[PDB]
RNA sequence: CGCGACCUCAGAUCAGACGUGGCGACCCGCUGAAUUUAAGCAUAUUAGUCAGCGGAGGAGAAGAAACUAACCAGGAUUCCCUCAGUAACGGCGAGUGAACAGGGAAGAGCCCAGCGCCGAAUCCCCGCCCCGCGGCGGGGCGCGGGACAUGUGGCGUACGGAAG
RNA sequence: GGCCCCCGGCGCGCCGGGCCCGGGUCUUCCCGGAGUCGGGUUGCUUGGGAAUGCAGCCCAAAGCGGGUGGUAAACUCCAUCU
């Protein structure tokens, strides 16, 4: 029965809920047994990086976070390609690829073929029999140049272009911000209306003189 | 009521003229297994002295199989086309006739996929198909 | 300046360059291939047509277009499917007239 | 390229070769028995289309399934009850005529595994169909990869889990708005997920 | 008026194998209530839950888009946090109720059929010899059987592929 | 920390045999899963609301096609997947 005033509450607690309960007990022991794993991980793959491979660069989708940027699946074939890593070789040498991305723009298509250059110029390739180098790598530069990486390779990050203060000009200072963005949002509005007004009049005005 | 397309395959060649497609098609069986071992060893024998690579014209033969027959006939290299009249499941062969008239090729409907496998020494075979022939066949095979 | 990007607006969004290129592959499924053709055009003159098929091709003889897309639509499900199935039934309709015709 | 007239051969169902081939033929399997082997894929196109291969381990069966709804198996119509579940008719099965013809094939041949199956008639009263099975010990199957993977434990009726194409699609996978029923794996997988309270230890 | 080939069937204590039954906490496929709440009660709720049937494994299921989106776009599955007790459903009452984006754990991709080309290139079984035994394989031989053109194998699969 | 016994996976030289050409450019060809999709109706299911999914029955495809784009429908453009 409701006394006084109070929310009007409608817990979900009619179900039984008492024969599926999650506890949290072995969250202690679920960290400790993932990070055993990663360290074995780590050592298995011994001078490769820690956290695996390159990941791209890439916006995030929606109006909320576009202005965001972060890491992606894998390096778009059209990145490859015109970076010149064959598809199959990247996955061997540490550079993860999505076959099912598209680059509808340039700039983020140049953006990922500097981040590919980048690593394949950091990147410290061992021949397959180590007393037969045959094009991987001088061995000055993998004796002692060879760590294991740790944390994500080149962690992607946002940047911000910091403009430095000027003197505004009259033409921004006659900008109607406001009546621009009403204006633009009844222009978007009336686009489809307006077209088919003028249509009608069009035929009417091609046969009004009879 | 049979359709037409699976009533034109009651119509079979007469035991005459069978006699003679079949005797020509003798002539023109594929290698078995025991022979192509022996020429693949001769082969070996004469590529290691001394003659070499020796493609030796690779002698024309009898193309068995409704997926490699269908093929023959969609590129006009089929001269002669087969066909078996008792297709159990009768959907592999009812498009032949009608695909082998509309690219020109001739075909017969002959009684037994039996003896078309005998020609090609297995059990049974939907069609046969005649390319290229030797010259001393051309004869025959124009008449047929 | 005279004009802004905007969020709002005809032209509204942040303005790239496109990146221009040859469609995938993918894309390129349902197009018809000669070959592909050819064996349908086969299949088509060894079965025949249904018998609804037949049916709106009666209709579309006597020119009762409209009652002949009532009918395919019936049949066949949806106004896209039935007025391209119309069109085709046409077609075969005014193929076999020019064949009499020589 | 005859596999390719063959396909559309089949897709001309209401054709007057077709009507006259599917009618003999489901007047033949409608003497034989309602479980029996076929010598020989009937459909060779579509067998091999589903997976079948023309090789020593594979074996056809074709099965007749009776045709319509699923009627309440209570004494006189009586479900005692509320009458939202007073139904008795006008009431259908989760799964399909198919995926049921499959899982009787595998449970009398319970020594293979049951690949997939095909349509290959109806009548008023009965479905027919042909289900691709294969003999996971002989040693073409088992001395073959890309073959090999029918032969682990964990595949093991898999028409009677749902696992093959007839017995999936029942179960609402797939991606995307229309199968949000099923994220998880399954219905019940994504039930539990749901319907379950966490608890931290720090709450 | 018999003898053969094939097809479709049958028998065998035929040679060699395989399935059955148990457990069932977790998992998969079905079937599936009513108590209860609604201060009555019939839709609703309980609940796709209990009970019932089948099937597995050390995990299972899912899984590499006939996806999300509408952005300057993301990019298999599964799990956690959040979205969110929200959009929505509901005698719009009682009640019920997700998803996307975002941050993480983990991260891995592939194969056929089909279209084609390659003298069926392919596979199983049985005898003989040698190397081995430890889960029965390797090599060679057999004018030794069988499967298979009603299609085996190699190339190749939507990220395109093949041939010059 | 020591000693003893057993078992398993890591590099080198050798062993028995397999193991067969990769990329770029241009040209010429080739490209797809049907009683399935989809539609009507019925029953169940879902938050899915002029119908989310599943199933029975009837109808029953196409190939510049098909599916999706959370309000039923016609026309039109676009996006996205296959
Ligand atoms: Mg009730
Ligand atoms: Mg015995
Ligand atoms: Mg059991
Ligand atoms: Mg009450
Ligand atoms: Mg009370
Ligand atoms: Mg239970
Ligand atoms: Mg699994
Ligand atoms: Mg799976
Ligand atoms: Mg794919
Ligand atoms: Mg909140
Ligand atoms: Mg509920
Ligand atoms: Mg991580
Ligand atoms: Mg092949
Ligand atoms: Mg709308």
């Amino acid at each position: 029965a409701p006394s006084r005033n109070g929310m009007v509450l409608k817990p979900h607690f009619h179900k039984d809920w008492q024969r599926r309960v999650a506890t949290w007990f072995n969250q202690p022991a679920r960290k400790i047994r993932r990070r055993k794993a990663r360290q074995a991980k780590a050592r298995r793959i011994a001078p490769r990086p820690a956290s695996g491979p390159i990941r791209p660069i890439v916006r995030c989708p929606t109006v909320r976070y576009h202005t965001k940027v972060r890491a992606g699946r894998g390096f778009s074939l059209e990145e490859l390609r015109v970076a010149g890593i064959h598809k199959k070789v990247a996955r061997t040498i540490g550079i993860s690829v999505d076959p099912r991305r598209r680059n509808k723009s340039t700039e983020s298509l140049q953006a990922n073929v500097q981040r590919l250059k980048e690593y394949r110029s950091k990147l410290i390739l061992f021949p397959r029999k180590p007393s037969a180098p045959k094009k991987g790598d001088s061995s000055a530069e993998e004796l002692k140049l060879a760590t294991q990486l740790t944390g994500p390779v080149m962690p992607v990050r946002n940047v911000y272009k910091k403009e430095k203060a000027r003197v505004i000009t009259e033409e921004e200072k006659n900008f109607k911000a406001f009546a621009s963005l009403r204006m633009a949002r009844a222009n978007a509005r009336l686009f489809g209306i307006r077209a088919k007004r003028a249509k009608e009049a069009a035929e009417q005005d091609v046969e009004k003189k009879k | 009521k049979v359709p037409p397309a699976i009533n034109q395959f009651t119509q079979a060649l007469d035991r005459q003229t069978a006699t003679q497609l079949l005797k020509l098609a003798h002539k023109y069986r594929p290698e078995t297994k025991q022979e192509k071992k022996q020429r693949l060893l001769a082969r070996a024998e004469k590529k290691a002295a001394g003659k070499g690579d020796v493609p030796t014209k690779r002698p024309p033969v009898l193309r068995a199989g409704v997926n490699t027959v269908t093929t023959l006939v969609e590129n006009k290299k089929a001269q002669l086309v087969v066909i078996a009249h008792d297709v159990d499941p009768i959907e592999l062969v009812v498009f032949l006739p009608a695909l082998c008239r509309k690219m020109g090729v001739p075909y017969c409907i002959i009684k037994g996929k039996a003896r078309l496998g005998r020609l090609v020494h297995r059990k049974t075979c939907t069609t046969v198909a005649f390319t290229q022939v030797n010259s001393e066949d051309k004869g025959a095979l124009a008449k047929l | 300046a005279l004009r802004y990007p905007m969020a709002v607006g005809l032209n509204k969004g942040h303005k790239v360059t496109k990146n221009v290129s040859k469609p995938r592959h993918s894309r390129r499924r349902g197009r018809l291939t000669k070959h592909t053709k050819f064996v349908r055009d086969m299949i088509r003159e060894v079965c025949g047509f249904a018998p609804y098929e037949r049916r709106a091709m009666e209709l579309l003889k006597v020119s009762k277009d409209k009652r002949a897309l009532k009918f395919i639509k019936k049949r066949v499900g949806t106004h896209i499917r039935a007025k391209r199935k119309r069109e085709e039934l046409s077609n075969v309709l005014a193929a076999m007239r020019k064949a009499a015709a020589k | 390229g005859a596999y390719k007239y063959i396909q559309e051969l089949w897709r001309k169902k209401q054709s007057d070769v077709m009507r006259f081939l599917l009618r003999v033929r489901c007047w033949q399997y409608r003497q034989l028995s309602a479980l029996h082997r076929a010598p020989r894929p009937t459909r060779p196109d579509k067998a091999r289309r589903l997976g079948y291969k023309a090789k020593q381990g594979y074996v056809i069966y074709r099965i007749r399934v009776r045709r319509g709804g699923r009627k309440r198996p209570v004494p006189k119509g009586a479900t005692y009850g509320k009458p939202v579940h007073h139904g008795v008719n006008q009431l259908k099965f989760a799964r399909s005529l198919q995926s049921v013809a499959e899982e009787r094939a595998g449970r009398h041949c319970g020594a293979l595994r049951v690949l997939n199956s095909y349509w290959v008639g109806e009548d008023s009263t009965y479905k027919f169909f042909e289900v691709i099975l294969i003999d996971p010990f002989h040693k073409a199957i088992r001395r073959n990869p890309d073959t090999q993977w029918i032969t682990k434990p964990v595949h093991k009726h898999r028409e009677m889990r749902g696992l093959t194409s007839a017995g999936r699609k029942s179960r609402g996978l797939g991606k995307g708005h229309k199968f949000h029923h099923t994220i998880g794996g399954s219905r019940r997988a994504a039930w539990r997920r749901r319907n379950t309270l966490q608890l931290h230890r720090y709450r």
